[PDB]
C-alpha cells in the first residue's frame, strides 16, 4: 500500500517559536493529505482540510504543518493521514513538547491507610508533581537502605496549561514486612535540586 | 450540537462477539460516511474501514476484513461495529469518525470505546484513601481492579483545578492506579474532599473521603 | 384527516377547531431558517403522516416562502402560507408544487393605490423604483392602467435607482422628483436607506404623500425608525384578522380539498415516507385552488396568491404605529375615512 | 490576513481538487486575503442537498458558492434557494435553463455561461450580415420558449414588424396545423427554439410538407442540433455550439477568478460584514449580501479561460462565444465563429438547405 512516514518523532519548542512538522509519502498524493491533533486521554481533532495558528503547505509527496506561534495547549501527537487511496493510512505521529522554565517538584509521602492495613495490605505512596524537566531519579530508603523492589511508578503526561510533568511512585509491602521495619523515606534527584530532595515518615 | 457518543468500554473472553455503537447527533445522517479507526495502547492510528451511510455499503481494509463487521440503523442514526471471534491483539480503543463528504476528512470523532479481549476475572477496585500524617495534597488509591478503565473524580467533579490521575500499572491481571488532589489548606480538613472510583465492568461505585 | 400548525410565539397553543376527521398538529419554534424549516416539516412528516401544513410567520423574509414552496414540492405536502413571510408574495409558486399564501399580488396591490389617489384627487404622482425584482411589473400595471383609464392623470418619468447603498447617486436621483404624490417601490431594507435619504432632503414631510406596497411595510409590528411620519401603505397584513381566524381559513380550505378529493377519489393521499434515506397519483391541487368557508371566496390563483385577498390601507402615525385607515376587501371598492 | 471562504458545489472529486487548485493560484496572485476552498459534490435528494448547503458550506461561512450539474438541468435551485436565503451569491457553472435569469425566484443567482435564450444574439447578428428582414419564430409554449421570443423581439424593437411568433404546446407530436400556418405566412427563414424532445417533432412533421429543402432557411440552437434532433434535422441547417459550455474546470477557474478580483475590491470598502454561520438561528439576511452581488455583476475579468468575463443586469454571462455549425451531409461543420460582439467567417462555406452553396457573407 502507502506508507506515510513523519520527519520528526519528536520536538520541544518555546513558546511563541514556529516549529514546521514533516510529513512524507512514499507516493504521490495530491492534496488529500490531512492532520489530526490527538491531546492525552482524548479523542484525534482534525486540524487542517488541505486553530488560526495551524496553517499547511506542500502537495504531491512531501507535507508540511507549521504553528506560527506555538501555544502551550499544543502539547499531544500530530498525525497525518492519506486520504487519496484505499486503505487510508496515518503516519507515524509526532509527539510535542514544549519548553518551560525550571520548577521544583513538590513532593508529599502517604503512609499506608488504615483500611489497607486490618485489611491484607501495605502500600506507600509518593507524589512528585508539577516540575520540569520530566528527567526525575526517585528512590525508596527503608531505615536508610535503598530499595528497588515491588516498586510502581507512573508517568502522565505533559500538561496543556502548566506545561509540568507528575509522578507518582508507590512501594508495595507485605503487612509482615512492613511492620519489621521503621522509617520509610522518598528521595528525590532533580535538576533544580542542589540537594536531593526528601520526604519520610515514621511509623511512630 | 454535532456530537458522537459511543457505547461503554466492554470485556469479552477469547472467541466472543461484541457490538460497539456510535450515535450521530446534530447533523443530516445519510449526508456522510461512518469511518471506524482502531488504537492499541499507545500503538499509532490504524484504519478499519467505512460505511457509506446513504447506501449502507461498507468497504473494509485488507486486515480487517472476515472478522469485522459493519452495520447501521438510519432510524436512531446509529452506525454498528461488530467484532467475531474475538482475539487478544483486538485489545485496543475503536473510534468511529464521521466521514467528510463521503471518503473526505474525519472532521468528527466519538469518544472512542475500549475493547479489552481477556480470559481473566473481573474483579472490583479496592479503594485506600491517603492522608497525610499552605497548599494541602491528598491522595486515593485505587488497587487490584481488573479490566480498564476505571474513571476517578473529585468531590463529584467539582474539584477539577489540581487533579492528577496517574496511569494505572498491571501486575499478574490486576490494575493500579493512584490519584492525587491539592487543596488549599483554608478548605482542608475544614471541608470535606471525597474521592470517587467508579468500574463500568464490576457495575461498581465507592466513595472513600479523606480523613486524618 | 391530519394537518400541522407552526407559528410564532405571542397567544398561541390551544391546538384545534365534515367526513374526515381532523387531527390538528400544533408546534411553535422561534428559528425560521433553511434547515429549520425542512428539519421541521420533515420530522413532522416522518412522525404523525401530515397531508397538509398550515404554517404562520412573524419575521421579514420573504425567502421564508421560497423554502416553504421548495419543501411543498418537495415531500407532496400542500402548504398554507398564512402570515408574515410565509405569506409575502414574490415568487410564483411551482407548478408541480401545493404551496398557496393568503397574499395579494402586485397588480392588486397598485389598484387599490389608484383608488386612494381617484378619491383623493391626486392625479399628478412620481414613481420611483429600484432594480428590485418585480418592479417592472409595477410600472407596467400603472402606466397601462393610467394611460387605458380616463381620469386623465399626469405622471412623471419614471425614476430609477440602480444601487441602494449610492450615497450621491440616491440625492441626485431624488432630487428629479417633482410632484407631491410619490409611489415607492423597493424592499424593505431598500426603503431604510432611501427614506432616510429622502428626509434629509426635506421630502418627507406632511408637505408629501409617500404610498408603498406591502413589501416596503412587511409586517405592520416592525417599524424602522427611518419610516417617515404620515406613510400610506396598502398591505395584506391586516391586524383585524385574527392569528386563529387566519388557521381557521387554513384549515377550513384544506379539510374542503380533503372531503373532495374523498369525493371524487376513494382514497387520501398518504403522507410520504421520508425526507432522507432514498410520487403521488394525485394531490389536492384542483381541490383547494377554489373554496369557500364561511361565505368568505378562499380561492387562489394558479401563480399562488388569493384571488380576493384582504387590503387595507394604513398608514404612520406620528406614535409609530400604524393605523388601519381604509379597506378595500368589500365589493371590489376601496372604502377610506374610517 | 483574514480567511474567506468560498464555497462549491461540484460534480466529482476530481472537480473538487480542481477548485481547491484554482483558489490556490488565485492566492499566489495577492488588504491580504487568504482564499479558503470548502466543497462538497451533490446529494441524492434535494432536500439533502439543501441541508449539504446549510451544514457545509453555509456553516463555514461562505461569501459565495459555485454551483456545477451532478454527474448524469435544474439541480442547482436547491442551492439558489438556500444560499439565496441570506442573498449569498450563487454562481452557476453548467445550466442554461432561463427560469435562473427571473430574479423574483433567484435573486442571489448568477452564471459563468449565458441562458439558451440569449442565442438570439446570435440570430440578430447574422440577420443583420444577410440582411434578412422577415423571419418565422418557432417556440415551445414552455419558460425557454418565451425567453428566447423575447431576448430575440427586444434586439429587433431596437431599430414586432420583423418576425411572426409562432408557439406549440411542448410534447405535441403533431405539428402539421402548426407549419402548415407558416406556410401560409410565407416563410423563408424559420427560427426555432424548442427541446431535442420537441426540435425532432418540429423536424419531422416540416418533412412531411417538403419545408426541409430548398426554399428554407433553418436557424435554431445548440439543443435542437444535439442527440435525436440531429439525427432528424435537415441538411443544411444552422445551429450554434456554446463554447466551453460544457467544460466543468474552465468555468471552475474562471468563477474563482471573478470572485476572488470582486473579494479584494468587495474589502477596499468599509462596514463589511461576515457571512452567517451556519443556518440555524439565523433568520435576517446576510447584512453586505445584496452589495457582494452587485459588486460581483459590476465586475469586468477580460483575461478569462472563456473569454471576457461581464455579468447581466440578471446576473447571466455576457460576451460568450458561440460556434456557427452548419449540418453538411449528416455532419456539423463550423461554419464561423461569433466572438461576443461580431461574426468571424473562417474560410468553409455554408451548404443551405438543397444544392445552394455560399459563405459566411460580409459581401453583396
Ligand atoms: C475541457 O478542456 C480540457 C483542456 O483544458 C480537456 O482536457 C477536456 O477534454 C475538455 N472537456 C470538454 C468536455 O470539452
Ligand atoms: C471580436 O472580433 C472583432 C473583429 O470584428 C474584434 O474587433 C474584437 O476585438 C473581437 N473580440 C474578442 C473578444 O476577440
Amino acid at each position: 500500500d502507502i506508507v506515510m512516514t513523519q520527519a520528526p518523532a519528536t520536538l520541544s519548542v518555546t513558546p511563541g517559536d514556529r516549529v514546521s512538522l514533516s510529513c512524507r509519502a512514499s507516493q504521490s498524493i495530491a492534496d488529500y493529505l490531512y492532520w489530526y491533533q490527538q491531546k492525552s486521554h482524548e479523542s484525534p481533532r482534525l486540524l487542517l482540510k488541505y486553530p488560526s495558528r495551524f496553517s499547511g503547505s506542500g502537495s504531491g509527496s512531501d507535507f508540511t504543518l507549521t504553528i506560527n506561534s506555538v501555544e502551550p495547549e499544543d502539547v499531544g501527537m500530530y498525525y497525518c493521514q492519506n486520504g487519496h487511496s484505499f486503505p487510508r493510512t496515518f503516519g507515524g505521529g509526532t509527539k510535542l513538547e514544549i519548553k518551560r522554565a525550571d520548577a521544583a517538584p513538590t513532593v508529599s509521602i502517604f503512609p499506608p491507610s488504615s483500611e489497607q492495613l486490618a485489611a491484607g495490605g501495605a502500600s506507600v505512596v509518593c507524589f512528585l508533581n508539577n516540575f520540569y524537566p520530566k528527567d526525575i531519579n526517585v528512590k525508596w530508603k527503608i531505615d536508610g537502605s535503598e530499595r528497588q523492589n515491588g516498586v510502581l511508578n507512573s508517568w502522565t503526561d505533559q500538561d496543556s496549561k502548566d506545561s509540568t510533568y507528575s509522578m507518582s511512585s508507590t512501594l508495595t509491602l507485605t503487612k509482615d514486612e512492613y511492620e519489621r521495619h521503621n522509617s520509610y523515606t522518598c528521595e528525590a534527584t532533580h535538576k533544580t535540586s542542589t540537594s536531593p530532595i526528601v520526604k519520610s515518615f515514621n511509623r511512630n | 450540537e454535532v456530537k458522537l457518543v459511543e457505547s461503554g468500554p466492554e470485556l469479552k473472553k477469547p472467541g466472543e462477539t461484541v457490538k460497539i455503537s456510535c450515535k450521530a447527533s446534530g447533523f443530516t445522517f445519510t449526508n456522510y460516511g461512518m469511518n471506524w479507526v482502531k488504537q492499541a495502547p499507545g500503538k499509532g492510528l490504524k484504519w478499519m474501514g467505512w460505511i457509506n451511510i446513504y447506501t449502507g455499503e461498507p468497504t473494509y481494509a485488507d486486515d480487517f476484513k472476515g472478522r469485522f463487521a459493519f452495520s447501521l440503523e438510519t432510524s436512531a442514526s446509529t452506525a454498528y461495529l461488530q467484532i467475531n471471534n474475538l482475539k487478544n491483539e483486538d485489545t485496543a480503543t475503536y473510534f468511529c469518525a464521521r466521514g467528510y463528504d463521503y471518503e473526505g476528512y474525519f472532521d468528527y470523532w466519538g469518544q472512542g470505546t475500549t475493547l479489552t479481549v481477556s480470559s481473566a476475572k473481573t474483579t472490583p477496585p479496592s479503594v485506600y484513601p491517603l492522608a497525610p500524617g499552605s497548599m494541602v495534597t491528598l491522595g486515593c488509591l485505587v488497587k487490584g481492579y481488573f479490566p480498564e478503565p476505571v474513571t476517578v473524580t473529585w468531590n463529584s467533579g467539582s474539584l477539577s483545578s489540581g487533579v492528577h490521575t496517574f496511569p494505572a500499572v498491571l501486575q499478574s491481571d490486576l490494575y493500579t492506579l493512584s490519584s492525587s488532589v491539592t487543596v488549599p489548606s483554608s478548605t482542608w480538613p475544614s471541608e470535606t474532599v471525597t474521592c470517587n472510583v467508579a468500574h463500568p465492568a464490576s457495575s461498581t461505585k465507592v466513595d472513600k473521603k479523606i480523613v486524618p | 384527516l391530519n394537518i400541522a400548525v407552526l407559528l410564532g410565539h405571542s397567544h398561541d397553543v390551544t391546538e384545534r377547531e365534515l367526513p374526515l376527521d381532523v387531527n390538528v398538529v400544533a408546534l411553535l419554534m422561534n428559528r425560521t431558517d433553511p434547515k429549520s424549516l425542512i428539519t421541521h416539516v420533515c420530522d413532522l412528516m416522518s412522525g404523525a403522516r401530515i397531508h397538509g401544513l398550515v404554517f404562520g410567520d412573524d419575521t421579514d423574509q420573504e425567502a421564508v416562502a421560497q423554502m416553504l414552496d421548495f419543501i411543498s414540492s418537495q415531500t407532496f405536502i400542500p402548504i398554507l402560507g398564512i402570515h408574515g413571510g410565509a405569506s409575502m408574495i414574490m415568487a410564483d409558486k411551482d407548478p408541480t408544487s401545493t404551496f398557496f399564501q393568503f397574499g395579494a399580488s402586485i397588480q392588486q396591490q397598485a389598484t387599490v393605490m389608484l383608488k386612494i389617489m381617484q378619491d383623493y384627487d391626486w392625479h399628478v404622482f412620481s414613481l420611483v423604483t429600484t432594480i428590485f425584482p418585480g418592479y417592472r411589473d409595477f410600472i407596467s400595471f400603472i402606466k397601462t392602467t393610467v394611460d387605458n383609464s380616463f381620469v386623465g392623470w399626469d405622471m412623471q418619468n419614471v425614476i430609477t435607482l440602480d444601487t441602494s447603498f449610492e450615497d450621491a447617486k440616491t440625492q441626485v436621483q431624488l432630487k428629479k422628483i417633482h410632484s407631491s404624490v410619490i409611489l415607492l417601490y423597493c424592499s424593505k431594507d431598500e426603503a431604510v436607506l432611501i427614506l432616510s435619504e429622502a428626509r434629509s432632503l426635506g421630502l418627507t414631510g406632511y408637505d408629501f404623500f409617500w404610498i408603498v406596497p406591502s413589501l416596503v411595510s412587511g409586517n405592520t409590528e416592525l417599524i424602522p425608525k427611518e419610516f417617515p411620519s404620515g406613510l400610506i401603505s396598502v398591505s395584506y397584513d391586516d391586524w383585524d384578522y385574527s392569528l386563529e381566524a387566519r388557521v381557521r381559513d387554513g384549515l377550513g380550505i384544506l379539510t374542503t380539498a380533503a372531503s373532495s378529493m374523498l369525493e371524487k377519489f376513494s382514497y387520501i393521499p398518504e403522507a410520504k415516507a421520508s425526507c432522507y434515506g432514498q410520487t403521488p397519483l394525485h394531490t389536492l391541487h384542483q381541490f383547494m385552488v377554489n373554496v369557500t368557508w364561511d361565505g368568505k371566496d378562499l380561492s387562489f390563483t394558479e401563480e399562488g396568491y388569493q384571488v380576493h385577498p384582504r387590503l387595507v390601507v394604513i398608514v404612520l402615525n406620528k406614535d409609530r404605529e400604524w393605523e388601519k385607515v381604509g379597506k378595500w376587501e368589500n365589493q371590489t371598492l376601496s372604502l377610506r375615512h374610517a | 490576513p483574514k480567511i474567506v471562504n468560498i464555497g462549491a458545489v461540484l460534480s466529482t472529486k476530481k472537480h473538487e481538487q480542481i477548485f481547491r487548485e484554482a483558489v490556490n493560484q488565485a492566492n499566489k496572485r495577492h488588504r491580504k486575503i487568504q482564499l479558503q476552498a470548502t466543497s462538497v459534490t451533490h446529494r441524492p435528494n434535494a432536500i439533502q442537498m439543501a441541508l449539504s448547503v446549510c451544514e457545509d458550506l453555509i456553516s463555514s461561512q461562505v461569501y459565495a458558492i459555485l454551483v456545477s450539474h451532478p454527474p448524469a438541468h435544474l439541480t442547482p435551485t436547491p442551492i439558489s434557494y438556500t444560499a439565496g436565503f441570506y442573498r449569498i451569491p450563487v454562481i452557476g457553472l453548467t445550466t442554461r435553463m432561463s427560469i435562473y435569469s427571473d430574479k423574483s425566484i433567484h435573486l442571489s443567482f448568477l452564471r459563468t455561461v449565458p441562458p439558451y435564450s440569449h442565442q438570439a444574439l446570435v440570430w440578430f447578428e447574422m440577420m443583420r450580415l444577410f440582411n434578412w428582414n422577415h423571419v418565422i419564430l418557432i417556440v415551445s409554449d414552455d419558460h425557454e420558449g418565451r425567453a428566447a421570443q423575447k431576448k430575440l423581439e427586444t434586439l429587433l424593437e431596437g431599430k414586432p414588424k420583423a418576425d411572426k411568433v409562432l408557439q406549440f404546446e411542448p410534447g405535441t407530436k403533431n405539428l402539421t396545423a402548426l407549419l402548415l400556418e407558416a406556410k401560409e405566412l410565407e416563410a423563408r427563414v424559420i427560427i426555432l427554439s424548442a427541446s431535442e424532445d420537441d426540435a425532432t417533432a418540429v423536424y419531422k412533421s416540416a418533412a412531411m410538407l417538403d419545408m426541409t429543402g430548398a426554399g428554407y432557411v433553418w436557424l435554431v440552437g445548440e439543443r435542437e442540433i444535439s442527440g435525436s434532433a440531429l439525427r432528424y434535422a435537415p441538411d443544411g441547417i444552422i445551429g450554434l455550439q456554446l463554447i466551453n459550455g460544457k467544460n466543468e474546470s474552465a468555468h471552475i477557474s474562471d468563477a474563482v477568478a471573478v470572485v476572488a478580483q470582486a473579494i479584494h475590491e468587495l474589502f477596499e470598502m468599509e462596514n463589511i460584514t461576515d457571512p452567517p454561520r451556519g443556518c440555524v438561528g439565523n433568520t435576517n439576511i446576510w447584512k453586505t449580501g445584496p452589495l457582494f452581488k452587485r459588486v460581483l455583476m459590476s465586475s469586468k475579468y477580460p483575461d478569462g479561460v472563456t473569454g471576457r468575463i461581464e455579468f447581466n443586469e440578471d446576473g447571466d454571462r455576457k460576451f460568450a462565444q458561440y460556434s456557427i455549425m452548419n449540418l453538411q451531409n449528416r455532419k456539423l461543420v463550423q461554419v464561423g465563429i461569433f466572438n461576443g460582439s461580431y461574426i468571424i467567417q473562417n474560410d468553409r462555406k455554408i451548404i443551405w438547405p438543397g444544392g445552394e452553396t455560399e459563405g459566411t457573407l460580409v459581401p453583396r
